[PDB]
RNA sequence: UGGGAGAGGGUGGUGGAAUUCCCGGAGUAGCGGUGAAAUGCGCAGAUACCGGGAGGAACGCCGAUGGCGAAGGCAGCCACCUGGUCCACCCGUGACGCUGAGGCGCGAAAGCGUGGGGAGCAAACCGGAUUAGAUACCCGGGUAGUCCACGCCCUAAACG
RNA sequence: CCGAGGGUAGGGCCCGUGACUGGGGCGAAGUCGUAACAAGGUAGCUGUACCGGAAGGUGCGGCUGGA
RNA sequence: GCGGGGUGGAGCAGCCUGGUAGCUCGUCGGGCUCAUAACCCGAAGGUCGUCGGUUCAAAUCCGGCCCCCGCAACCA
RNA sequence: GAGCUAGCCCUGGCCAGGGUGAAGCUGGGGUGAGACCCAGUGGAGGCCCGAACCGGUGGGGGAUGCAAACCCCUCGGAUGA
RNA sequence: GAAUGCCGGCAUGAGUAACGAUAAAGAGGGUGAGAAUCCCUCUCGCCGUAAGCCCAAGGGUUCCUACGCAAUGGUCGUCAGCGUAGGGUUAGGCGGGACCUAAGGUGAAGCCGAAAGGCGUAGCCGAAGGGCAGCCGGUUAAUAUUCCGGCCCUUCCCGCAGGUGCGAUGGGGGGACGCUCUAGGCUAGGGGGACCGGAGCCAUGGACGAGCCCGGCCAGAAGCGCAGGGUGGGAGGUAGGCAAAUCCGCCUCCCAACAAGCUCUGCGUGGUGGGGAAGCCCGGGUGACAACCCCCCGAAGCCAGGGAGCCAAGAAAAGCCUCUAAGCACAACCUGCGGGAACCCGUACCGCAAACCGACACAGGUGGGCGGGUGCAAGAGCACUCAGGCGCGCGGGAGAACCCUCGCCAAGGAACUCUGCAAGUUGGCCCCGUAACUUCGGGAGAAGGGGUGCUCCCUGGGGUGAUGAGCCCCGGGGAGCCGCAGUGAACAGGCUCUGGCGACUGUUUACCAAAAACACAGCUCUCUGCGAACUCGUAAGAGGAGGUAUAGGGAGCGACGCUUGCCCGGUGCCGGAAGGUCAAGGGGAGGGGUGCAAGCCCCGAACCGAAGCCCCGGUGAACGGCGGCCGUAACUAUAACGGUCCUAAGGUAGCGAAAUUCCUUGUCGGGUAAGUUCCGACCUGCACGAAAAGCGUAACGACCGGAGCGCUGUCUCGGCGAGGGACCCGGUGAAAUUGAACUGGCCGUGAAGAUGCGGCCUACCCGUGGCAGGACGAAAAGACCCCGUGGAGCUUUACUGCAGCC
RNA sequence: CGAUGUCGGCUCGUCGCAUCCUGGGGCUGAAGAAGGUCCCAAGGGUUGGGCUGUUCGCCCAUUAAAGCGGCACGCGAGCUG
């Protein structure tokens, strides 16, 4: 049937991506933590 | 009138349309129309705030003249009457010898060719907008300012009127479209005459399809529901009220007084509604 | 051809009396109602009186034993549209007549549908009395309805 | 081929009968009231509507075969 | 299983707050009427479901027995 | 977090074929004029039958499955809310 | 040593289940260490409104070639979407950007919020919508509207000529619109040809034929022809389109108006350039100087901004045209010609799937376009089949039980069962015919019947043409032939009578409920006078609504018909400038502390003092509620009637053993041989009843009852047959479970149901196919029940707060 | 209670005997035939339907008879639901 993972380009960088991160107290303080730890990317992965 | 159908399907039994005698064109005037916003019932926070709406066919709005005070002096023929779907009455086109092209809410009885103008010299006839003031007592009016230059805000629902029943001062007495006896100022403008398509409420829908076309969605009620959605929800197989019946926010809904009492406009209102 | 009387019919308008309600004023101990009373209304200011406003319905005197219409029926006043009818004149047509099973139309009230309207009145209904009882007569309330528009119903002590 | 008629399917009219139900007629001495005939004790009758154990009552209009 | 009841012939007061049983109808005698009803004047009739107790005293307060209506009997 | 799902907003797209035959219009009859009747024309509809498409009624299978909801047979809607 | 402990490792089940659609395979040749599995050939089967082809998401080198086979591939592997390496994606015209706006987002001005931030007209962003210039062939192992060839085109810059009042982010026009139906003329596509071109072919009885088989076009500027779209011309006035305006709008006047003209598209033709089959030789070459013609069918596509009807009344903005404003008129713009200039990104390949979403090379999910032919009434349906693509990545045998999917069945025909569940039956089209009832539409495909193939003859009407021939499409009337049977295969209703519920089409518990539930038109009550009520928000601001009482919110009821009675004492809501109570505050009789005092400080009664409550009314389609006992009629029985207690008032109409009735399978009637169900009645209604509506109701229903006909493997009662498994052999090889086990029956015993204890009985050791009685078998720390001063959702006249409102 | 699936049907039986039938007896208010009642006897047999989920029961048509109980109200790793 259908599931729950329909793959979008768009969608996916206007939700997870680094701008709509930056505009947003909670998104910068995912930077920030994502930062912190160390993550080798802050930000899902998109071919655009 | 009213058209009816024959029963050749369920719905088509109890269907009534508009005859739409009146109507003499049936495109609107490209300049005078502007594209209508379709909310949902949707505030800008994008939450329903008015229940059950959505859906309806597309519209163009057309911009209406509620001002008419705007040209005095300057007479228009009746061009045409045309349909408006975002409202009851229909609207007419006028040629101002302006040259100018605008709508009104046309009156009953309002006729094609004929003239109308606005201003506090102009004739008692239907189709004429002037301060209340100049207007005898006794003669039927509407499209009634509430307040001067504010534009017109009472009697535009189709078939409606007020009419004028005395002067006090710089006041006149109006019993509106509901019964409700009301001080409105004399400098306020009015048209003479009732508004048209008076046949409207003698429609009968017919079908739950074209209450969907109007843009109006299921109202599902208070009773059907759960506790958590409503006053009304829950209990063992149907339940009667069980409570003063209730809003989904939990007022009472059956005589519950709900204009603010200390309003500032209640010193103009000498008597409430009618029936 | 010329004339006459009339609440004949339809439409639109319009006048004053009365009732009810509302607002103001003045004023206080009851008003109302009956056979007698009670219910009811009234010191939260009623009734009675004066001014103001709104609304509906019916048209006093003229008015008659009168008039008109085929009947049912039609009554303030004005205008418009329309029916019947009588008289005169002795002008025209030349029996073109009478009646009429069917059909068609009209048809008081009550009633019915949709929409208005709603003062007074008032089935149902409530209450107060009477009464053995009183699902009545009498009294205080009161909803349809009575009024308008359109469409039904098609009845009668529709009787001379 | 037609064909008595047999058979299948569906209709129409009539007749008898049916738990129960509806009023009607009748029936020497039942119960409740007293509607009508005298102004019958609220004049009656009436078409219609609503109501009531019952006759009836009331509304609206009509008739006199009442005053 | 828990609640309220039993009192002239019928339907109800009085019990709670111990002493003293009352109301409407019915019934009996008398009146009015030609007569009956209605109406009017008078009267009779309970010993309080029973037994047991508390008390000077029990319709009444407390207990059992008899009956009369009622509410209840749920989880599977 | 509304890339699932629910509702709404904007802009696009899709619905084989067949069937039934409303209003209207035309002619005719009818009448004082009407209503209205008849035929043709017409092509309305949360109309009918049925693919695509959207479903998920009954049964059977499957049940460490092909699948953490699937498969077969049947069945609902299919110009519309 | 235990914690259903944690991490790891290794066992058991077990050579067991399985190896992923039942579309299917066989042989020969080749390669190689090795071949059912790779390559080639022939033969067979499968899809063909796809299982073929193109595009878009998404994926990201998976593409092509060489060399490989450890692992990946459910087996094998020499093969591969796998490993290594090399190569491969070419644009002014295709898509997106250097253009426009939609929702929405953002946001100069401005508004609001403790902070973070929220909002917000313009403007900006935002596309699969608007706008815009490329078609055909060739070429590579792999790219192509991109490279190449032919023929076309766009914009920008500069120049020359001609022309003109030039000039815009401003004005105006235009862009610019729905749904259903549809005309004319074309094209895409397709069928036929006795015509044209073509290798060949004559078989096995016949045919050297008007035989067979193959093919018969594509693109194309200007001009031209056909079909359509758009569009009036002139003059005068002018105050309107926030400046101006000769434009647009409005008024007047002359001319022409299904025309014409001007214009713009489509199709045709067109210089030119391409292509070009079968077959036969080795993707190629020949065919071949290939031919490239006529007739018919014909779109849902094109002319398109076409037309008609309808109501629910159907984006915006730029490109473009016109008007003018500063400006500037040696400029500028328009037109024609010429030269120059023309950037960034994508472009491989998969793409209904083995490369996307599903942990998998997963029977599932995935938007758009093309989708051939014949026949069946039509069609994208169904069967076959073209092009093209496949046989689904374990096989070989055997021919048990049993399982699945399938076929048939004597006599009977629902006797099966909770139930005809399931499976039969019926089945398309044409014709005849069709009941109650009804809201006149319907009920209708009612029911029930007849016809259906092929051949010959006669004939009627239409389209295209020409009015004829031909081809094509509707038909009608004779006469015949064959079979068991002519919608001969496939696709394609079983029907009826009668109840309950819901009017209806719809909607729902994604993944156990589709229903009588929700919704629904419709009815009523109620609130709301607009800065509306109401809703979201601390607010600003929004929705309501650019609406205005014929409107908007809330509630109940639920098409329609006939109706909806009585109770206002309690609660609610509404009305009530009296009275009563009532907080802060006002008031300050009167006390108190301190000080030597002036003073400072403190308490403080009467009385004035809102809403709310009390109190007085109203109010039921507001919350709700609508009695008990006793007696009475000339047979009995019953009680129209009466008595009395209580109530705020005692249930009206209509219904009733009901989706409601306990007793209950009530009783009577119907149907059956027999009826706890069903239908019709009765009425002591445990415990109907009037908008939590009452009683009916045509039509509708994958709803739930009852019955009959039809027909059946449901059954008496089973039998046989088919394929896929089960079985056997080669290959690969799991699982939950498992204290250890050397794990028998009876009767006892035992924590009360013993393989394990006692006594007795029975029993050589080990497997395989089967069946399920036991191992209180597995699975899940019982979801019932209780317990915990455990938790959560929900209610209210529980408590106590808060928002909100007064 | 770190689960012993719970009615009825179906399928499949097996056992008890307080015996429904069949066989053998005594007593009889046993004439015969047919019954009544008790004793012995478990080898075999013990039907098909209507109604209801039903077990049971009633009913229809039969029959030699239409037994009653146990087996976790036998039997859901056997089916139904
Ligand atoms: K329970
Ligand atoms: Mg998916
Ligand atoms: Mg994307
Ligand atoms: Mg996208
Ligand atoms: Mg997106
Ligand atoms: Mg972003
Ligand atoms: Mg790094
Ligand atoms: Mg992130
Ligand atoms: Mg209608
Ligand atoms: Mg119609
Ligand atoms: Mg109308
Ligand atoms: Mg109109
Ligand atoms: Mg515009
Ligand atoms: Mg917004
Ligand atoms: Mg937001
Ligand atoms: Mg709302
Ligand atoms: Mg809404
Ligand atoms: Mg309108
Ligand atoms: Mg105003
Ligand atoms: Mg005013
Ligand atoms: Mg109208
Ligand atoms: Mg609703
Ligand atoms: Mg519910
Ligand atoms: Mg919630
Ligand atoms: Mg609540
Ligand atoms: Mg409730
Ligand atoms: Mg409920
Ligand atoms: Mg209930
Ligand atoms: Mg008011
Ligand atoms: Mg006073
Ligand atoms: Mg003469
Ligand atoms: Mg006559
Ligand atoms: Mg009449
Ligand atoms: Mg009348
Ligand atoms: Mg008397
Ligand atoms: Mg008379
Ligand atoms: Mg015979
Ligand atoms: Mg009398
Ligand atoms: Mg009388
Ligand atoms: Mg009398
Ligand atoms: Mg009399
Ligand atoms: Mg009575
Ligand atoms: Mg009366
Ligand atoms: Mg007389
Ligand atoms: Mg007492
Ligand atoms: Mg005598
Ligand atoms: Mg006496
Ligand atoms: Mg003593
Ligand atoms: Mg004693
Ligand atoms: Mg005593
Ligand atoms: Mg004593
Ligand atoms: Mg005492
Ligand atoms: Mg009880
Ligand atoms: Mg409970
Ligand atoms: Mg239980
Ligand atoms: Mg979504
Ligand atoms: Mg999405
Ligand atoms: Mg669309
Ligand atoms: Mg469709
Ligand atoms: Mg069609
Ligand atoms: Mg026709
Ligand atoms: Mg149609
Ligand atoms: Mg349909
Ligand atoms: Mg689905
Ligand atoms: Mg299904
Ligand atoms: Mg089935
Ligand atoms: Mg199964
Ligand atoms: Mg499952
Ligand atoms: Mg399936
Ligand atoms: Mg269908
Ligand atoms: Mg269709
Ligand atoms: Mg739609
Ligand atoms: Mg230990
Ligand atoms: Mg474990
Ligand atoms: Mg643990
Ligand atoms: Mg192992
Ligand atoms: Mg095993
Ligand atoms: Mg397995
Ligand atoms: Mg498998
Ligand atoms: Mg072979
Ligand atoms: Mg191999
Ligand atoms: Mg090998
Ligand atoms: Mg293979
Ligand atoms: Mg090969
Ligand atoms: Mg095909
Ligand atoms: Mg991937
Ligand atoms: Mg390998
Ligand atoms: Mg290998
Ligand atoms: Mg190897
Ligand atoms: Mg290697
Ligand atoms: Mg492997
Ligand atoms: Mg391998
Ligand atoms: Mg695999
Ligand atoms: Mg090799
Ligand atoms: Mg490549
Ligand atoms: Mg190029
Ligand atoms: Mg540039
Ligand atoms: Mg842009
Ligand atoms: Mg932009
Ligand atoms: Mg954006
Ligand atoms: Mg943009
Ligand atoms: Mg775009
Ligand atoms: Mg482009
Ligand atoms: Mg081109
Ligand atoms: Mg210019
Ligand atoms: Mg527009
Ligand atoms: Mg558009
Ligand atoms: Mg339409
Ligand atoms: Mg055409
Ligand atoms: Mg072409
Ligand atoms: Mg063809
Ligand atoms: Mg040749
Ligand atoms: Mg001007
Ligand atoms: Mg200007
Ligand atoms: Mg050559
Ligand atoms: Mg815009
Ligand atoms: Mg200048
Ligand atoms: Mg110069
Ligand atoms: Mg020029
Ligand atoms: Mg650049
Ligand atoms: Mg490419
Ligand atoms: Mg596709
Ligand atoms: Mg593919
Ligand atoms: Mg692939
Ligand atoms: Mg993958
Ligand atoms: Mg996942
Ligand atoms: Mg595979
Ligand atoms: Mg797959
Ligand atoms: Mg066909
Ligand atoms: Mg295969
Ligand atoms: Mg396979
Ligand atoms: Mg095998
Ligand atoms: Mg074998
Ligand atoms: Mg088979
Ligand atoms: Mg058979
Ligand atoms: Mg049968
Ligand atoms: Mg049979
Ligand atoms: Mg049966
Ligand atoms: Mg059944
Ligand atoms: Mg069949
Ligand atoms: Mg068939
Ligand atoms: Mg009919
Ligand atoms: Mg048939
Ligand atoms: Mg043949
Ligand atoms: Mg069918
Ligand atoms: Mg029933
Ligand atoms: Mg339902
Ligand atoms: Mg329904
Ligand atoms: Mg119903
Ligand atoms: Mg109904
Ligand atoms: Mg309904
Ligand atoms: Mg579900
Ligand atoms: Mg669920
Ligand atoms: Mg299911
Ligand atoms: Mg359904
Ligand atoms: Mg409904
Ligand atoms: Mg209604
Ligand atoms: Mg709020
Ligand atoms: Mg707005
Ligand atoms: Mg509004
Ligand atoms: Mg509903
Ligand atoms: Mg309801
Ligand atoms: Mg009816
Ligand atoms: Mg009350
Ligand atoms: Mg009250
Ligand atoms: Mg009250
Ligand atoms: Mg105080
Ligand atoms: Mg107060
Ligand atoms: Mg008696
Ligand atoms: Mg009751
Ligand atoms: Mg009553
Ligand atoms: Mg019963
Ligand atoms: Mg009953
Ligand atoms: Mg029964
Ligand atoms: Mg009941
Ligand atoms: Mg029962
Ligand atoms: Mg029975
Ligand atoms: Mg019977
Ligand atoms: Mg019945
Ligand atoms: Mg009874
Ligand atoms: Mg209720
Ligand atoms: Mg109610
Ligand atoms: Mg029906
Ligand atoms: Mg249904
Ligand atoms: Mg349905
Ligand atoms: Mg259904
Ligand atoms: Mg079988
Ligand atoms: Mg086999
Ligand atoms: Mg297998
Ligand atoms: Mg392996
Ligand atoms: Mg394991
Ligand atoms: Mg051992
Ligand atoms: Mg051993
Ligand atoms: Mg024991
Ligand atoms: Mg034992
Ligand atoms: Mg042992
Ligand atoms: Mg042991
Ligand atoms: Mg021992
Ligand atoms: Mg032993
Ligand atoms: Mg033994
Ligand atoms: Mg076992
Ligand atoms: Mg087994
Ligand atoms: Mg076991
Ligand atoms: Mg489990
Ligand atoms: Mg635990
Ligand atoms: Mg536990
Ligand atoms: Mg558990
Ligand atoms: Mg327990
Ligand atoms: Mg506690
Ligand atoms: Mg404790
Ligand atoms: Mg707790
Ligand atoms: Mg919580
Ligand atoms: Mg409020
Ligand atoms: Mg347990
Ligand atoms: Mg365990
Ligand atoms: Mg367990
Ligand atoms: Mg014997
Ligand atoms: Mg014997
Ligand atoms: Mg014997
Ligand atoms: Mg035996
Ligand atoms: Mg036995
Ligand atoms: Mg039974
Ligand atoms: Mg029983
Ligand atoms: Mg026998
Ligand atoms: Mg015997
Ligand atoms: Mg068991
Ligand atoms: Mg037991
Ligand atoms: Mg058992
Ligand atoms: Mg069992
Ligand atoms: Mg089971
Ligand atoms: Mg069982
Ligand atoms: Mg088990
Ligand atoms: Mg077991």
């Amino acid at each position: 049937m259908k599931r729950t993972w329909q793959p979008n380009r768009r969608k996916r960088a206007k939700t997870h991506g680094f701008r709509a991160r930056m505009r947003t107290p909670g998104g910068r303080k995912v930077l920030k933590r994502r930062r912190q730890k160390g993550r080798w990317r802050l930000t899902p992965a998109v071919r655009k | 009138a009213v058209k009816k159908f024959k029963p050749y399907t369920p719905s088509r039994r109890f269907m009534t349309v508009a005859d739409f005698s009146e109507i003499t064109k049936t495109e609107p005037e490209k300049s005078l129309v502007k594209p209508l916003k379709k909310t949902g019932g949707r505030n800008n926070q994008g939450r329903i705030t008015v229940r059950f709406r959505g859906g309806g066919h597309k519209r163009l709005y057309r911009i209406i003249d509620f001002k008419r005070w705007d040209k005095v002096g300057i007479p228009a023929k009746v061009a045409a009457i045309e349909y408006d779907p975002n409202r009851s009455a229909r609207i007419a086109l006028l040629h101002y010898v302006d040259g100018e092209k605008r709508y009104i809410i046309a009156p009953d009885g309002l006729q094609v060719g004929q003239q109308v103008v606005a201003g506090p010299d102009a004739p008692i006839q239907v189709g004429n907008a002037l301060p209340l003031r100049f207007i005898p007592v006794g003669t039927v009016v509407h499209a009634v300012e509430l307040e001067p230059k504010k534009g017109a805000k009472l009697a535009r629902a189709a078939g409606t009127s007020a009419q004028i029943q005395g002067r006090e001062g710089d006041y006149v007495i109006l019993r509106l479209p509901s019964g409700e006896l009301r001080k409105v100022h004399g400098e306020c403008y009015a048209t003479v005459g009732a508004v048209g398509n008076a046949d409207h409420k003698n429609i009968v829908l017919g079908k739950a399809g074209r209450s969907r076309w109007l843009g109006r969605r299921p109202h599902v009620r208070g009773a059907a529901m759960n506790p958590v959605d409503h006053p009304h929800g829950g209990g063992e197989g149907r339940a009667p009220r069980g409570r003063p019946p209730a809003s989904p926010w939990g007022w009472q809904t059956k005589g519950l007084k709900t204009r603010k009492r200390r309003k500032p406009s209640s010193r103009f209102i000498i008597a409430r509604r009618k029936k």
